[PDB]
């Protein structure tokens, strides 16, 4: 073959449905298949598809049109476990597995009670170090990247305290510019108007 | 189930004596694939002789043309010399 | 299913490294690719059956053998710094069916191993303005200054490895954007609810595994030799 | 065009003789063999000009490396099977997978399994089955029947796959495998046992090899007794066959739409 299709990347909320696409041009066709692959792990296989139609296995399901060259692998009920790479393989007449370079799936929990807030933490260790702490957000605010070199700030990043049946977004930032204060610390992202900054 | 094998003797165009032809050995119908296949002028074994890979036939079966140019003589007798696991010596097929 | 060994490699150029791959399914059909970002699975070499192989859409720089079915060694007779990537091994039992990947192999060549730093962690306690607003304690764990980006963070509490309140960061972020050779940063919370972090008898323990130098690997420098490691950081509650 | 076909086979023999191999696979496009393979030589070649020069070395390559698993796969099978019937000696494993293209623009696929040249199991790409012909094929269809992917992958090569590569080679062998050689028919009589005359009607030089011979008496079809010649090959691409009479009759023969009459 020569060209396997799918988005780089899919973005939807928890509890929600996504359809992830791919389009194959392939010198003939010998079945298609979907892996999942988890961030740092092995790609595990998904489906197989030869024939036209759907085929439902639990919350996934498998799509096929060969008349089209298309497919696709329909995630129900998100979870915020199905946060994964999922890989398209069509395999052509020479029997070679044909790769797409893979969809990264990205799922937004549902936050309940947003309580925007960025706080100071301090080390333990005598240093003078800190961080700053960008939390409680709800999933439709982004983090954007530092504009200064010596300043570092990381992506949102969900977290979930089970025994509560509670999830958070965060934030972190941190430098050694100081200069550098919390209050400063999260310009270059658009944030929440009643974002709480302590004394 | 063992088959034998079918030997058909035949020139390529209708003969006739003084004129270059080919003589075709067409061996079908057998089981299993090993066989020998030898093309004789008077008894003795011809050199050049041209065959097809071995062939095979919906039926199971395997099938095998052999061949040489020769001209037809009121004089010469031509034959074709089969043998095979169905045979116990091998079977000179003589050409019509 | 699958195992392949090592799991993780820092290599100077030039050296000679040997990917080992064994299966125990008697699968027929074996695969070598590298994933490196951007880019699917790129098939370097496969082997239909013990006694061939072929090659894949990148051959170069890479040979492998079959012998045997349930092996199939990846070789780079001499190691240069764009084989740095992931290697997965897969199986198929026939050539029409799916593939069972291998763990994978983290691999880094690197033309002089003078740039390879273990991190530095650090744990950041909870702020009191947080304790008193929402009723939860979030620790920060920082491993800061390594390279390469190898390293696996965890939470220990109380002497037992902890999952729940825990978000690491996926990728590490470089510190030096600009430069080639930059060092990583990354990031974890542990969030737990304030009276948990009252507690002073709770000892909380940020854990970063490293994958650096083995014990083969010569070191010329002033500075420890960066050899795989555990780099940990506490904090008690108050 | 008229009627076309591809088909593969395999030859796996357990403990040969001193030359023949151990596992063979040879491909046709009609009457033509198409590519060749087997365990001495290792390696997939072209057995038609036409198939050299128009496929790749890729295509070559990567055959190849499929039909050395192949092979493996076929030795194994062979094992299985001579182990189920308590079989001991040299046996014989084949198989046929196929193809056709209708004149109507219709298909045809076919995938059947042969122990000692008898039949053994053959496909339902509509019924998605294997048909056993015995206990030992009843075990080993149950074994193939719960793998239903490759069931599905079998329909789909059947049905898309072999045709668009029948398609493909018809394209690159055209000139050999679309042309018309006409018959040259003649009609020889025989005083033959004292009372009976004979009469021979023969032809030769014809291509494509589907050739209908029929003897009618006064226009109307012989319920006498008709011997019919072998359609066989004259060595240079063309082939010849007869029919025969003891005795107002007329040969008729049909070759590529041509209708052809010889009265005696
Ligand atoms: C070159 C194309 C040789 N092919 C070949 C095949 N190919 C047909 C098909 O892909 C194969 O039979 C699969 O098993 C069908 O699912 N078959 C064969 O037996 N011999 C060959 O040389």
């Amino acid at each position: 073959g020569q060209n396997i299709d799918q988005p780089t990347e899919m973005t939807a909320t928890e509890g929600a449905i996504v359809q992830i696409n791919c389009t194959y041009q392939t010198s003939g066709f010998n079945g298609l298949f979907w892996y999942q692959q988890h961030a740092g792990e092995a790609p595990t296989f998904l489906s197989y598809n030869v024939l036209d139609g759907l085929e439902e296995k639990g919350r996934f399901s498998s799509f096929l049109s060969r008349s089209k060259g298309y497919s696709y692998l329909l995630l129900k009920e998100l979870q915020m476990k199905d946060s994964a790479s999922y890989l398209c393989a069509v395999m052509d007449s020479n029997y070679q597995l044909i790769w797409g370079a893979g969809t990264k799936l990205i799922i937004k929990p549902d936050i309940q009670n947003p309580d925007p807030a960025v706080y100071q933490l301090r080390d333990s260790k005598s240093s003078d170090k800190s961080v700053c702490l960008f939390t409680d957000f709800d999933s439709q605010t982004n983090v954007s990247q530092s504009k200064d070199s010596d300043v570092y700030i990381t992506d949102k990043c969900v977290l979930d305290m089970r025994s509560m049946d509670f999830k958070s977004n965060s934030a972190v930032a941190w430098s050694n510019k100081s200069d550098f204060a919390c209050a400063n610390a999260f310009n270059n992202s658009i944030i929440p108007e009643d974002t709480f900054f302590p004394s | 189930i063992q088959r034998t094998p079918k030997i058909q003797v035949y020139s390529r165009h209708p003969a006739e004596n003084g004129k270059s032809n080919f003589l075709n050995c067409y061996v079908s119908g057998f089981h299993p694939s090993d066989i020998e296949v030898d093309l004789l002028k008077n008894g003795e074994r011809i050199e050049k002789v041209e065959h097809s890979d071995l062939s095979f036939s919906k039926d199971w079966s395997f099938y095998l043309l052999y061949y040489t140019e020769f001209t037809p003589t009121e004089k010469d007798e031509y034959a074709c010399r089969v043998n095979h696991v169905t045979l116990s010596q091998p079977k000179i097929v003589k050409w019509d | 299913g699958i195992t392949q060994a090592p799991t993780s490699q820092i290599l100077a150029a030039g050296r000679r490294m040997t990917l080992r791959c064994t299966q125990d399914m008697r699968h027929n059909a074996m695969y070598w690719y590298r994933q490196d970002l951007g880019l699917g699975l790129r098939l370097i070499h496969y082997s239909n059956t013990a006694g061939t192989t072929g090659k894949g859409e990148v051959p170069d720089g890479y040979s492998v053998s079959r012998a045997n079915t349930d092996d199939f060694p990846l070789t780079l007779a001499s190691a240069v710094p764009s084989q740095t990537s992931v290697y997965f091994c897969a199986s198929s039992g026939g050539t029409n069916n799916e593939q069972f990947f291998g763990p994978g192999t983290r691999l880094t060549v690197l033309e002089d191993l003078k740039n390879v730093f273990p991190p530095e962690v650090a744990v950041f306690e909870p702020s009191e303005a947080e304790i008193s607003h929402t009723q939860k304690a979030t620790l920060v764990c920082l491993a800061t200054g390594f390279y390469p980006d190898h390293v696996e963070l965890s939470w220990w509490v109380n002497g037992k490895e902890v999952h729940s309140g825990v978000c690491t960061d996926p990728q590490p972020l470089k510190e030096q954007p600009a430069l080639n050779d930059s060092r990583y940063a990354l990031s974890s919370r542990l969030r737990v609810s304030a009276t948990f972090w009252q507690n002073p008898r709770n000892h909380f323990r940020c854990q970063v595994q490293f994958y650096g130098l083995s014990e083969n690997d010569e070191w010329t420098q002033d500075r420890a030799k960066p050899v795989t490691q555990i780099v940990s950081a506490e904090a008690w509650g108050r | 065009m008229r009627t076309h076909s591809l088909r593969y086979f395999r030859l796996g023999v357990s403990d040969p003789i001193h030359g023949v191999p151990e596992f063979i696979s040879v491909g046709y496009v009609d009457s033509h063999p198409i590519t060749t393979y087997d365990s001495v030589t290792r390696q997939k070649e072209p057995r038609a000009p036409w198939m050299a020069e128009n496929l790749a070395p890729d295509h070559w390559e990567r055959y190849t490396q499929l039909l050395r698993g192949w092979q493996q796969m076929f030795k194994v099978e062979l094992k299985r099977l001579q182990r189920h019937y308590n079989h001991s000696g040299s046996h014989t494993y084949q198989r046929m997978i196929g193809c056709e293209l209708l004149e109507d623009g219709s298909t045809t696929g076919f995938l059947q399994y042969a122990y000692d040249g008898q039949d053994f199991l053959i496909f339902n790409k509509d019924t998605l089955s294997w048909l056993a012909v015995d206990n030992v094929a009843h075990t080993i269809k149950q074994a193939w029947e719960a793998n239903q992917h490759e069931l599905l992958y079998q329909k789909n090569w059947l049905e898309e796959e072999c045709i668009a590569w029948l398609k493909r080679f018809l394209e690159y062998g055209k000139d050999t495998l679309q042309r018309t050689e006409p018959p040259l028919v003649r009609v020889n009589r025989k005083e033959t046992f004292p009372g009976v005359t004979a009469l021979f009607c023969k032809a030769h030089g014809f291509y494509p090899p589907e050739i209908y011979m029929t003897w009618m008496k006064n226009g109307e079809e012989i319920v006498q007794e008709i011997d019919y010649g072998d359609i066989l090959p004259s060595g240079d691409g063309t082939y010849q066959a007869w029919a025969s009479i003891e005795l107002l009759y007329s040969c008729h023969v049909e070759h590529s739409g041509v209708h052809m009459v010889l009265q005696v």
